[PDB]
RNA sequence: UGAAGCUUUCAUACU
RNA sequence: UAGUAUCUGUUCUUAUCAGUUUAAUAUCUGAUUCCUCGAGGA
């Protein structure tokens, strides 16, 4: 029966729309089934499903893996179908999807390994001489894949034969293209075969056909690019023809030869690199005036590549290269040309990285004032890149004056709010530093004019500039009209746009975070009451900046505000600890710490205990976090007595709250807890003796956090004492209690050591009851997976019996 | 269960003891100064002690029961 | 529920929802060691996704200090399946 | 003079008293850990320094009051001894001796190793030096991690957790860091690198060379 | 009581030793491993002194140390496998005089464990792959590459696990820019745990397994596996490609075998014995270390027995096939843990205990009358030779080493005021009592 | 084909650690040997109890957890002294009655 | 002196 | 929302062995005309 095997090899649907377990099961079984099914039916059905027009990506991946596995087994039976498979999968190699290309190359590789080299060559040879250019490309890529799979020396004879063919130029072209695709695909793995490939393809540079010469030059360029920074004694028979050709050719072939020269030059020594550069340089200078916007890109790439070597020195560059470069490439025509714009910027930056920043920066800085703003943005980009890569050591009085005037005029002449002018202004002022004293009045006037009005998109950019430049602004003992700016920023506190309000708050914070409260002219007592209603705003930037500002005020100017308002502000901040953005929570923690450090722990702790007594779950958790924060900023010696006095209250759900607070407190303070373990030990004893399940579960959680908090600090006495009370709970059936007990045991494994844990497990490891054995082997496996190595020194001695030897004799040696 | 050397409620004495003998021999091979101690104690080259431990790795504690 | 296949070079990510809490013990205090994930969990369309909720990742996933102390960072790819 | 200390091959230490008039040897104390003791050294009337086959050094001290006069609770002796020090060295120690190395110096505990190494353990005399060196070790554990990927605190806790020892071989690696990290470390201790270097050299020249 | 630990004199015992161009120049350096200390040495080719350049405490247990170099590079790297669950790659910086960590790859839990890799470390001779292995089922392979800035890139590991398997030794095989190969001495103990009679424990053989890494398909496959005649210790990489055949040398009890996959038969040579030996006749003979010296004209090996006898091993070859193994007695030096043969003609001997030695290889070639043993020679019965004083080597330098220290007493037994250290150290007939004094001589 | 209590008591070096159920184990000789190791606290003793763990008696009435002597001397029950709270907490710190590693806690052990 | 387990139609509390 | 805990109610011949199972019980599965005041029990 024929459709017998078809109906049973619907295994591929078993896999396609199927579960992962049956996926792998059907995979293995169809792998065992392949040799008997036969390649005929298998491929006859799978290649349509792989040719499906709307198949998925991972369905394709699984199909490719199926092909790989069914191809490995049936090795020499795939020959009569190879051709067919290729016509299906010789595409997918020029596909715009990268993973499609990877999958096609993997399929062709496994096919070439399954079949032989002679079969692949015999099926692929007729399409070598085809006239359709679409076939000669897939053929070359497939030959490259076969060479990568079966090796280069296995294909070297066919290559040497095909590009010597006197029958047609198409075969020679396709052979050289095969060498080029091999280089492109394999990269730096061609280095042992570089000379073989070069001698195979070298005779094409002097062919009578112009297409053969071009493809030979492209193949040489590909090999030289794959070989870099090695490979140069293999490129020796090409130096004479390539340079004679750049001296005689003109056009497309000249461009190919020049690309080859440019990829070959960085492989030479100083002599040859220096000597060869002169020749190609006179040719390139001549070619500076040719037409195609491809030629300009190639010329720029070659200039950048050659000017980055050691054989070329700054003297020759500034003497011969810079005048024509800056005369021919720096015009706004280059600016509206979006294709080569980035190339020009990178080439200019990498030129300045060798010749020196001053010359480049001058030659383009005179051009910062221009009628076209595209040419302005280009110069600004190049200038700030050079400045960031080199800094500005060589700025002169004249150059400093020109820079400042130019950046000021560029700031005001701005249509749309851009980050380019902002970053340029910022980095220029930050690199000048304490040197810009009078342009500080000038810049302050400019930012005052920009911040005064105009739609708040200019105002928020001015606020960003203030935020990023206030350091150097005050760095020169000029704050005063600093206060003039702060007054205006204060008046700009009612804004309907939250984005502009964020920048305003950032600028105000950057100011006050460097302006002393004594001399911060707006009285702190007036500001803060204007500031406290903004804390209820719902924008994230506004909230974060407001909290940071109130925190700074409470940290430094605590004296002016009458307390009570600080208490209200902290009680309001309590609700921000649940914020779903880490930033908000981080700033809230910081500000709460500052306010607690300011007003004192006593009153806030009393209020926090009252709040912990009466509220719902989330607010009580936030109160616990707040108590831990207060106890960390003001030493826990100020919080622990008042918290332990609250445990003396006779009510349930009251002691459990105290236990949850102690748990989170120890987890939050970590190492600081080493001085407070003796104080909470009797309470944990009592709770461990408490009948309530939560009391023991929470006490176990406390033990775990305390154990992992103190580690390496010598607190083993109390921890062993507490283990003596934790251990009897191992026979507990409730899942939460036993989970907490396991957590506490694994914390004590770290704090107390694995030797004690093994000592607690030894007598139960082999108990007669299966319950005891289950529990003890779970604990033992947990102890064994962590610190398997230490247990070597702790195992007890076990005596030999009649049948087996159990003593470890090496440890009994005595030197 | 996937880790070699773990046990369960049906583990016997023999499996436990051969597991600890095997990882004892591996620990001896790993630590440089334990092998020094043994090679000084029994007056052998360290390569010989290593080879002896590897040979003992196969059947420590004798063949199993029944 | 954990993938736990030996990992590699792909860096685990977290979404905006839980950014900054451990993937093992889901904790809110002190991150320590960068999370590495298996190659299969980062293959294809899965790159850069949250190691908890497969959604878009905005920050690097971390093991907390307590997990690295207990060597819970050496147990394999912690992507939740 | 009065007591006898016994080292077991697998148990750590047994305390015995000889009754001169009754002609009796009575065990009155033991330890709660198995130790493969290689050598032992008496530090005073109540304390013993021990070494191990696995490369550890430990100090054990008898509890206050005790009895002295004796005529099991863990299948052992009735009274137990406390472990006050644990350290992993990394090499097997075979010699321990309390002595003064330089003329006009202080007493230290000199140990010797099977790989040919020589080292000392010296006591701190003030809390300020101890705290400063503890902070140096803490900050150098993070910003200068071991070269082959090991955790420093986990290595010194190989078989038992560290107890009351500062690794001065990690601390003296401060003098071989780069100046930027030396400044980052020193500015947290509220100090300059030369002061930290001088403080490191002081404790070494106080005891050893 | 709070204690501060200080080291007065570092360890001087050597565990592993590698050689190479670690500074990038043409001179050669040696990297030795103490237990927890890494150290770079440079022997002077003008005076024969060995100088210490750098020594770093690593705070771990070094278990395997290899050197490798990428194609086209002039600098050697250092691969370290330790008791952590990480593989590390290091680079020496001569201008800063420090070790710079290049790569770190984590694969398991820390400690000297049964199934976590770190005990065995092999590298491809061309430098494109490295294998880290445990004593048990787990093995991992990393592919090493290079970017356009000539920096080293590492890939994600490939697994080659195999349950119920013990590994004796792993080496990389030298192929001619073909797929990387690794050879392993393996033993399966599954059958021995199920037979209560104890007959499956015996009748169990070592296998020589070959692992092929297919860089085109990105997976590791078991290609060949053959049972051996008797149990062997470490393996030796034979230089292949265009200079030599591509196989392995298996060192065993009383024998040395050459093996290669394909049509190559097995070639065995028995190890010669000393004439009129005074040792117990029941004892066998194994090799303890080896050293390869490759030259652009020929290659040979240097293997040392437990008695301290170095033999010079050469290989008689055909176009592709090996026909004979020839052994010739070379010299007698103390039993070494590692041997390094250096260009410019120096042999470095790091002993298991006591002082280390640097020798000048005085006599190149072999123009001598002493017999040369061969695998082609028939013997029903073993070869015999006569040990003699040094003829091929000259002692140039001797590095002091206190390992192993067995007993110490600090006391003023002379009538100085400073106490001296009296140290009973050493083992066998090379033991001694050493008096140490603080000062210079 | 299983030992009796008196028969197994005759084989072991330490008969007083043998118990009722010890003869019903899969390997009683290893069990009794591990029960005699010179360490290794025993099992929590309530594995065979059907009343689970803790609970049992609600008769006893317990007063609020008494504060430590120094903390109760701090006079917490308005002018508050911080230095007194600090100096007193550190300088007045005392060590509570700790217990040995062997010792274990049971439901009736608090009376 | 003591041993208070198991179940549901209860009913009442906490997550 | 649906999980746990606490009160109330119920809670299974002072008649004998074997088997499954249990640490051991427990559970489950099978076997072993007379008296009293038209009635009840054995
Ligand atoms: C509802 O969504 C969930 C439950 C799931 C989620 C992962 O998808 C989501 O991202 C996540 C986010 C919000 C919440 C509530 C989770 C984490 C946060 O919770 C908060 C409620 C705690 N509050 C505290 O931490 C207490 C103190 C503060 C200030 O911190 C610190 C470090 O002192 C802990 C944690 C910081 O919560
Ligand atoms: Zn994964
Ligand atoms: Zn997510
Ligand atoms: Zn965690």
């Amino acid at each position: 029966e024929e459709q017998k095997e078809r109906k049973i090899m619907k295994l591929l649907l078993k896999i396609k729309n199927g579960t992962p377990p049956m996926r792998k099961a059907a995979l293995r079984q169809i792998t065992d089934k392949a040799r008997e099914f036969g390649a005929g039916p298998l491929f006859n059905q799978i290649l349509p499903l792989l040719m499906s027009p709307t198949l998925e990506d991972q369905e394709r991946h699984l199909l490719v893996k199926v092909i790989d596995r069914i191809l490995y087994k049936l090795d020499d039976l795939v020959r009569p179908y190879v051709h067919k498979i290729l016509v299906v999968i010789e595409p997918l190699l020029i596909d715009e999807d990268y993973y499609a290309r990877v999958e096609g190359r993997e399929i062709i590789s496994n096919l070439a390994k399954a079949a032989g080299l002679a079969t692949m060559i015999s099926t692929m040879r007729p399409d070598i001489d085809n006239m359709d250019e679409y076939v000669r490309n897939t053929t070359a890529r497939a030959f490259a894949v076969v060479a990568s799979a079966l090796g280069i020396p296995s294909l070297l004879p066919f290559l040497k034969a095909v590009c010597k063919s006197k029958k047609s130029w198409q075969a020679r072209h396709t052979g050289i293209k095969i060498v080029q695709q091999i280089a492109i695909l394999m990269g730096c793995a061609i280095l042992p075969h570089l000379r073989s490939l070069v001698e195979i393809i070298e005779h094409g540079l002097v062919d009578e056909q112009q297409k053969v010469r071009t493809i030979s030059a492209l193949a040489i360029a590909a090999l030289a690019e794959a070989a870099t920074p090695y490979g140069i004694e293999s490129f020796d028979s090409v130096l004479k023809p390539l340079w004679k050709g750049i001296r005689q050719h003109r056009g497309k072939g000249l461009a190919a030869f020049l690309k080859a020269i440019g990829y070959l030059i960085p492989l030479m020594d100083a002599e040859y690199a220096n000597y060869y550069t002169r020749e190609v340089m006179l040719i390139l200078i001549r070619e500076f005036q040719s037409p195609d916007e491809e030629m300009k890109k190639i010329v720029l790439k070659v200039v950048k590549q050659c000017c980055g070597t050691d054989g070329v020195e700054a003297n020759y560059i500034k003497t011969e290269i810079l005048p024509p470069f800056f005369k021919h490439f720096w015009q706004h025509r280059m600016a509206l040309d979006r294709r080569n714009y980035r190339q020009l910027v990178d080439t200019t930056v990498e030129l300045a990285n060798k010749v020196g920043a001053a010359e480049i920066i001058s030659r383009i800085v005179d051009d910062l004032k221009d009628e076209a703003e595209q040419y302005r943005k280009m110069v600004m980009e190049t200038i700030e890149k050079i400045m960031g890569n080199l800094g500005a050591a060589d700025i002169d009085h004249k150059l400093e004056e020109q820079l400042i005037d130019g950046i000021l005029y560029a700031f005001q002449e701005q249509t749309t709010e851009d980050s380019v002018m902002l970053n340029g202004f910022g980095t220029v002022v930050n690199a000048l530093g304490k040197r810009v004293k009078p342009y500080l009045p000038q810049i302050c006037g400019t930012v005052l004019w920009r911040l005064n009005n105009k739609s708040a998109k200019v105002r928020q950019q001015a606020a960003d500039l203030i935020s990023r430049t206030a350091v150097v602004m005050k760095t020169c003992q000029e704050e005063k009209l600093m206060g003039h700016l702060g007054v205006v920023l204060y008046e700009y506190l009612g804004e309907e746009y939250p984005e502009v309000l964020g920048s305003i708050l950032g600028a105000l914070k950057a100011i006050v975070n460097v302006i002393g409260m004594h001399k911060m002219t707006p009285p702190i007592k007036d500001l803060l009451p204007r500031l406290t209603p903004i804390l209820k705003n719902r924008h994230e930037k506004v909230q974060e900046n407001c909290i940071d500002l109130v925190g700074r005020i409470a940290d430094r100017g605590a004296e002016y505000v009458s307390a009570r308002e600080w208490m209200r502000i902290c009680f309001e901040l309590l609700e921000l600890l649940k914020a779903h953005k880490k930033a908000i929570r981080r700033a809230t923690v910081n500000t709460f710490g500052y306010i607690a450090k300011a007003i004192g722990p006593h009153d806030v702790l009393a209020t926090l205990l009252n709040n912990l007594k009466v509220q719902e779950r989330q607010n009580r958790v936030c109160t616990t976090v707040a108590i831990a924060i207060v106890a960390e900023t003001c030493s826990p010696f100020t919080v622990l007595p008042a918290l332990m006095n609250e445990y003396r209250v006779p009510e349930l759900n009251v002691q459990n709250g105290v236990l949850k607070s102690l748990s989170f407190l120890f987890e939050y303070i970590g190492e600081m807890g080493k001085d407070y373990i003796y104080a909470v030990t009797p309470l944990l004893e009592d709770a461990l003796m408490d009948r309530d399940l939560v009391h023991r579960q929470t006490a176990s959680a406390v033990v775990q956090h305390m154990s992992l908090g103190v580690y390496g600090f010598g607190c083993e006495d109390s921890l062993n004492h507490l283990l003596n009370y934790v251990w009897p709970n191992v026979f507990e059936t409730s899942p939460h209690v036993i989970q907490a007990v396991m957590g506490a045991l694994e914390g004590l494994r770290v704090a107390i050591g694995p030797c004690r844990m093994l000592q607690y497990c030894l007598q139960g490891l082999f108990h007669p009851a299966r319950k005891v054995r289950d529990v003890y082997w779970k604990i033992y496996n947990s102890i064994y997976i962590g610190s398997q190595d230490a247990l070597i020194a702790h195992y007890p001695r076990i005596y030999n019996d009649d049948k087996n030897t159990y003593i470890r004799y090496e440890l009994d040696y005595i030197l | 269960s996937k880790y070699i050397g773990t046990g369960h409620a049906d583990t016997t004495k023999w499996e436990w003891l051969v597991n600890q003998h095997r990882d004892s021999y591996c620990s001896y091979m790993g630590h440089f100064d334990l092998l020094n101690y043994f090679a000084i104690a029994e007056n052998e080259s360290k390569a010989r002690v290593r080879f002896n431990l590897m040979e003992k790795m196969l059947q420590p504690c004798g063949p199993p029961a029944d | 529920i954990f993938c736990r296949k030996q990992a590699g070079v792909a860096i685990g990510r977290l979404c905006e929802k839980c950014d900054g809490k451990c993937v093992i013990c889901d904790s809110y205090v002190r991150p320590c060691t960068l999370v590495r994930i298996c190659d299969e969990c980062n293959y294809g369309s899965y790159q850069g996704r949250c190691v908890i909720c497969g959604g878009p990742g905005v920050s690097d996933a971390y093991y907390c200090k307590e997990c690295t102390i207990q060597e819970k960072d050496r147990d394999g790819c912690p992507k939740i399946v | 003079g009065h007591r006898v200390i016994v080292s077991d091959v697998q148990e750590s230490f047994i305390w015995v008293r000889y009754k001169r008039n009754e002609n009796q040897l009575i065990i009155f104390a033991d330890d709660t850990y198995p130790r493969w003791v290689t050598t032992a050294s008496l530090l005073d009337y109540d304390t013993v320094a021990g070494a191990d086959k696995f490369g550890n050094i430990c100090v054990v001290r008898l509890p206050p009051n005790t009895n002295d006069e004796v005529d099991g609770l863990l299948n052992g002796a009735s009274q137990k001894a406390e472990v006050i020090m644990n350290y992993h060295v990394g090499e097997t120690v075979l010699s321990l001796q309390k002595t003064t190395l330089i003329p006009g110096g202080s007493e230290s505990l000199v140990y010797t190793t099977l790989s040919g190494g020589i080292g000392i353990l010296v006591p701190f005399t003030s809390h300020e030096d101890h705290d400063f060196f503890q902070h140096v070790e803490m900050h150098l554990r993070s910003e200068h991690p071991p070269l082959c990927g090991r955790d420093h605190l986990s290595f010194r806790s190989y078989y038992f957790p560290v107890k009351n020892v500062i690794d001065g071989d990690l601390c003296e690696q401060f003098n071989s860091m780069e100046p930027n990290k030396q400044k980052n470390v020193s500015e947290e201790l509220d100090r300059t690198p030369p002061e930290v270097s001088k403080k490191l050299e002081d404790i070494r020249t106080r005891y050893a060379f | 009581m709070f204690l501060y630990n200080l080291t007065l004199q570092r360890a001087t015992g050597i565990s592993f030793a590698i050689h190479g161009n670690f500074s990038g120049t043409k001179q050669q350096e040696i990297v030795v491993s103490r237990g927890k200390i890494l150290e770079l040495l440079r022997p002077d080719p003008n005076t024969g002194k060995v100088h210490t350049l750098l020594t770093v405490e690593v705070f771990g247990v070094i278990r395997s140390l290899m050197a490798f170099r990428l194609t086209g590079g002039t600098k050697d790297y250092i691969v370290v496998g330790s008791d952590s669950g990480r593989i590390v790659i290091l680079e020496y910086q001569p201008s800063k005089n420090m070790f710079e960590k290049i790569h770190q790859e984590t694969f398991g839990k820390s400690g000297c464990r049964r199934i976590v890799p770190g005990q065995f470390l092999a590298v491809d001779p061309k430098g494109r792959a490295v294998m880290i292995s445990a004593i048990e089922k787990q093995k991992l392979v990393y592919i090493l590459n290079r970017d356009a800035a000539a920096r080293l890139t590492i890939s994600s590991p490939l697994e080659a696990h195999k349950a119920n398997t013990l590994v004796y030794h792993v080496v990389g095989v030298d192929v001619g820019f073909e797929n990387p190969m690794f050879a392993c001495l393996e033993m399966d103990y599954e059958e021995a745990d199920n037979d209560p009679t104890g007959e499956a424990a015996a009748n169990t053989q070592q296998t020589l397994t070959f692992y092929e890494l297919d860089l085109g398909l990105n997976h590791v496959v078991r290609k060949y596996s053959e049972p051996l005649e008797e149990h062997g210790n470490f393996l030796i990489t034979v230089p292949g490609g265009s200079d030599g055949p591509s196989g392995v040398l298996i060192c065993s009890e009383n024998y040395i075998t050459y093996k290669n996959f394909g049509d190559q038969p097995d070639i065995r040579c028995p190890i010669p014995r000393r004439r009129n030996d005074l040792d117990d006749p029941e004892r066998g003979m194994i090799f303890v270390c080896s050293a390869t010296h490759k030259t652009k004209s020929m290659f040979f090996f240097l293997a040392q027995t437990e008695q301290g006898d170095i033999f010079k091993i050469t290989l008689e070859t055909d176009e592709d096939m090996v026909t004979e193994i020839r052994l010739k007695y070379f010299d007698t030096v103390p039993v070494a843990a590692a041997m390094c043969v250096l260009k410019t003609g120096f042999l470095f001997v790091a002993s298991e205990f006591g002082n280390h030695y640097l020798y000048q290889i005085a006599h190149l070639g072999d123009d001598d009358e002493e017999p040369e043993f061969s695998s082609a020679m028939p013997l029903e019965d073993t070869f015999f030779f006569q040990p003699r004083p040094l003829k091929n080597l000259v002692l140039v330098d001797e590095l002091d080493s206190l390992s192993p220290i067995l007993f110490c007493q600090i006391a003023d037994l002379a009538n100085e005021d400073t106490p001296q250290l009296y140290v009973a150290c050493g083992r066998g007939p090379r033991s001694s009592l050493r008096v140490l004094r603080h000062g210079l001589e | 084909n299983r030992f009796t209590v008196a028969e197994l008591k005759q084989l072991v070096a330490r008969p007083d650690v043998v118990e009722m159920h010890d003869v019903t184990a899969q390997d009683p000789k290893l069990l009794v040997h591990l029960k005699a190791t010179r360490n290794s606290v025993p099992v929590p003793r309530h594995w065979c109890f059907k009343r689970k763990y803790l609970q049992g008696k609600r008769g006893i009435e317990k007063p609020p957890f008494e504060l430590p002597d120094f903390i109760k001397r701090t006079g917490i029950q308005i002018d508050i002294d911080y230095q007194k709270l600090h100096d007193a907490f550190f300088k007045w710190q005392t060590k509570p009655k700790l217990t040995i590693h062997g010792d274990l806690y049971y439901e009736g052990k608090e009376f």
